[PDB]
RNA sequence: GGUUCUCCCCGAAAGCUAUUUAGGUAGCGCCUCGUGAAUUCAUCUCCGGGGGUAGAGCACUGUUUCGGCAACCCGAUGCAAACUGCGAAUACCGGAGAAUGUUAUCACGGGAGACACACGGCGGGUGCUAACGUCCGUCGUGAAGAGGGAAACAACCCAGACCGCCAGCUAAGGUCCCAAAGUCAUGGUUAAGUGGGAAACGAUGUGGGAAGGCCCAGACAGCGUCGAGUCGGCCUGCGCGGAAGAU
RNA sequence: CCUCCUAAAGAGUAACGGAGGAGCACGAAGGUUGGCUAAUCAGGUUAGUGCAAUGGCAUAAGCCA
RNA sequence: GCUCAACGGAUAAAAGGUACUCCGGGGAUAACAGGCUGAUACCGCCCAAGAGUUCAUAUCGACGGCGGUGUUUGGCACCUC
RNA sequence: CGGCCGUAGCGCAGCGCCGAUGGUAGUGUGGGGUCUCCCCAUGCGAGAGUAGGGAA
């Protein structure tokens, strides 16, 4: 499960998250697994994604994953009311843009990739698409 | 080789591009040697089937523009963010 | 260096003879 | 006959039919591959 | 040479600048007509207000 | 249920108080600074906060000059 | 808590600062009346300015993945309110010039009220990008604003009611009947009463489009027969399932 | 009371919002003249600044007399 | 000459109890019920690792995903002091 | 001694540095949607990168 080793700070603000996505290209490996929509990944998605995708190619090939989970979420316990200070940070996430890349693959065949990436994205709460690297 | 056909812009900037797109086209220039940069529109569908080949990007092209046959190299293109679309390609003369 | 070590030793003295408005014997 | 939101084939036997408005899949073979969108 | 500027639409839940620039043009109400000189300056009152007006030249 | 913050200071009202081409009168201050983010050029003074201010009337001037491409501000005597 | 005749003109605030202060009060802000004074003020155009926000980027501070050489280093990939070798739009300050505006500006003086705000838009903190939640910024409306629309509906949309008219034109919104106005015209789509509550995901629903594979050297299906197309992906329009609540 | 962020590139701007500091020190650690240049393991301030943080600082505001 | 630090400093000088209680007020503000919300709860679904001798889907459903209800624990303080 | 402040500095075009055109991002005003985010009209329009410049 992925998460900062550190960080400057332990809380961070809500934020938003518009735009656009950088990292659109598949860059290391053959196929990837792209966000079509908008939102949070948690690092508990992103792991459930990986094991999905892993186990379908038996630990052929390579797996890159494009994201990490460096945005810290708190929440605030049951039965307390609000203020007296920002809540306890619970999780982390990435924030997904549409065109992130979110995982790569090679040395696999592209039809085992489909399979892998279509077993992933079963675990993502973000729409997706299968790329294929390009020239240019 | 590969034979583009393309038309001068008549307008520029976003709001111009943006109407090209959304009438299966798209802006692109050409630019390289002495002779100013020369912007273009390109159909969509056509373009994007003919760079599914390799080919596309290593080889010389010729782009028909007004009659004229120049003859170009693919330098960059700018993909849609998530759609299998193209945006944007820049030509250098070659 | 000597020459760029003298060049900075100059350098107060001739930016407040600038700011002076003063006529230098240099 | 299973009952569920995602009616698939589940094997080369059984064949996708809409009867009514309602999505069906149904197997010469397999008995438990009998599916009803629902 | 002069243009004539008729308001269109109301002024009410207007942005502060745009009313003043009604006022800067002499419009008092939809469909009062105002002629006034054709300069760059009462062309860029104009533009700012282009939704509320329609200009007969 | 309690929080280790809930500080800060007052607001200190620094920055750019006359412009570029802004008559001043001598004394007038141009600019409060932390430091020497710009720097004294002609007929402009450096305070011990660092504040700038006119040594002459005229018209506040922003150049940027010198190797380290710094910005000063100068009066031109008007 | 209550505060008694009439008409005319103008018309707030629910903020800041301080307070044994927090539903009180004071100065300032905003209202009114009076007096006085400059092109004083506003809009637009042009000119002079400083920005470090949006966006972007990764040299720096941190964080991050892969590879090459477990550090450093080199190449490739991202991330940041408290990162910045970049950097807008706007906004703001100043100058000049028209036009317009009942001086709209500023100063001083008489009289205040107000210092519980609400919702909506945009930018945010907080909260669960929960709340008709809470806390700021900024604009709008309500407050203190009637009329028309949104079935009904302070705060949304249109629009600012001096009085009278059994005249006329329009706005938002509408034109089959309730109910004023098209059972209007032309070309499409939908078969779900979808329209008129709808998510992951599921499916030979159905319209459009761009490529393809195979095909009279006989495909495709069914039984060598066989005699025309067939096959399955992509993109897109509109529908279908997913869909259980109490008079 | 101070510094940063929230704070929407002028100023200002709230919350039992997010992070840290102060209630001193110094007759030199002040004035001035003259001189000088760091960390790190070649480099170029990655050091330094009486004490937080931010902005500054080589003409040094840093270091020595 | 002030940790007058509650830092614009009520006095030089000050702690508690009241279920024995009392007055003026407030739905400006809590406890009940209603309302808004739905984190939580409950119910349903998607993916299918795996269990089930063999076999994912008879039965069950890890890692994760999407909803529905108003239905528990709560949040808010809009109605009524 | 200055102006200028990397097209000007290093190394011995290999780097630094400068840098279009076009597109993209953002955004003022008006309008719209399926509204956590976008789109349309109009105005403004980066950053990065590309061609190129460049041994003041
Ligand atoms: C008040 N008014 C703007 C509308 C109205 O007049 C009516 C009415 N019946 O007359 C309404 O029903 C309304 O009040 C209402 O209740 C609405 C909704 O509840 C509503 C609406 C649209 C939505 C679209 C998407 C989503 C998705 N949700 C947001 C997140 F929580 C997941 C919710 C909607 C929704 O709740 C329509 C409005 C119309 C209102
Ligand atoms: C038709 N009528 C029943 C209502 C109505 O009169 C209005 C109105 N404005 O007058 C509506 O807006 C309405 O027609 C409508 O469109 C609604 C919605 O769109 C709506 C509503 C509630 C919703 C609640 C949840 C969600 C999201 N979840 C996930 C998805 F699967 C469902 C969406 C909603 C929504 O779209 C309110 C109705 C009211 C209608
Ligand atoms: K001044
Ligand atoms: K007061
Ligand atoms: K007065
Ligand atoms: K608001
Ligand atoms: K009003
Ligand atoms: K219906
Ligand atoms: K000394
Ligand atoms: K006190
Ligand atoms: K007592
Ligand atoms: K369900
Ligand atoms: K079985
Ligand atoms: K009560
Ligand atoms: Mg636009
Ligand atoms: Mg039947
Ligand atoms: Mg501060
Ligand atoms: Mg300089
Ligand atoms: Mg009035
Ligand atoms: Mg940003
Ligand atoms: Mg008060
Ligand atoms: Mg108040
Ligand atoms: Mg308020
Ligand atoms: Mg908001
Ligand atoms: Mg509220
Ligand atoms: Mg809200
Ligand atoms: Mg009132
Ligand atoms: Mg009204
Ligand atoms: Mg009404
Ligand atoms: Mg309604
Ligand atoms: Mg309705
Ligand atoms: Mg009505
Ligand atoms: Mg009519
Ligand atoms: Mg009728
Ligand atoms: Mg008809
Ligand atoms: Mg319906
Ligand atoms: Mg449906
Ligand atoms: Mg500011
Ligand atoms: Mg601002
Ligand atoms: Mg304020
Ligand atoms: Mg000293
Ligand atoms: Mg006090
Ligand atoms: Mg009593
Ligand atoms: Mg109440
Ligand atoms: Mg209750
Ligand atoms: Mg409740
Ligand atoms: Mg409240
Ligand atoms: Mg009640
Ligand atoms: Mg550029
Ligand atoms: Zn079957």
């Amino acid at each position: 499960m992925l998460q900062p080793k550190r960080t400057k700070f332990r809380k961070m603000h809500k934020g938003r998250n518009r735009g656009l996505a950088q990292g659109t290209d598949v860059s290391f490996g053959s196929f990837g697994l792209k966000a079509v929509g908008r939102g949070r990944l948690t690092a508990r998605q992103i792991e459930a994604a990986r094991r999905a995708m892993t186990r379908a190619v038996k630990r052929q090939g390579k797996i890159w994953i494009r994201v990490f989970p460096d945005k810290p979420i708190t929440e605030k316990p049951l039965a307390v009311r609000m203020g007296k200070g920002k809540g306890n940070v619970e999780y982390w996430v990435a924030l997904i843009q549409p065109g992130k890349v979110l995982y790569e693959m090679d040395g696999v065949p592209e039809e085992l990739a489909r399979e892998a990436f279509k077993l992933a994205a079963a675990k993502l709460p973000i729409k997706t698409t299968f790329v294929t690297k390009t020239v240019m | 080789m590969f034979t583009i056909n393309a038309e001068v812009r008549k307008e520029q900037g976003k709001g111009a591009s943006r109407r090209l797109r959304a009438a299966n086209k798209f802006p692109a220039i050409i630019y390289g040697g002495k002779e100013a940069p020369l912007a273009i529109e390109l159909d969509h569908d056509k373009v994007m089937n003919m760079q599914a080949k390799a080919e596309f990007y290593s080889e010389v092209l010729t782009i028909v523009v007004d009659g004229k046959e120049i003859k170009v190299k693919a330098q960059d293109v700018q993909r849609h963010p998530y759609k299998p679309k193209l945006q944007h390609i820049d030509f250098v003369r070659a | 260096d000597k020459k760029s070590a003298r060049i900075r030793r100059a350098t107060r003295a001739r930016r407040k003879l600038q700011e002076l408005g003063a006529t230098r014997l240099v | 006959m299973k009952v569920r939101a995602s009616v698939k084939k589940l094997c080369r036997n059984c064949k996708i039919v809409k009867r009514d408005g309602v999505i069906r899949v149904i197997c010469s073979a397999e008995p438990k591959h009998k599916q009803r969108q629902g | 040479k002069t243009i004539k500027i008729t308001q269109t639409r109301s002024a009410i839940g207007r942005l502060p600048k745009h009313k003043a620039t009604l006022l800067g043009l002499g419009l008092r109400r939809i469909g009062h007509t105002v002629e006034r000189e054709d300069t760059p300056a009462i062309r860029g009152m104009i533009n700012a207000v282009s939704f509320m007006v329609k200009v007969e030249e | 249920g309690s929080t280790r913050n809930g500080r800060d200071s007052e607001a200190k009202r620094l920055g750019v108080k006359r412009f570029g081409g802004e008559s001043v009168l001598a004394g007038s201050i141009i600019v409060r600074q932390r430091g020497t983010k710009f720097h004294a050029g002609a007929n402009v003074g450096c305070g011990r906060d660092h504040t700038l201010f006119a040594k002459a009337d005229g018209k506040v001037k922003f150049e940027v000059k010198g190797p380290k491409n710094r910005k000063f501000i100068s009066i031109e005597a008007e």
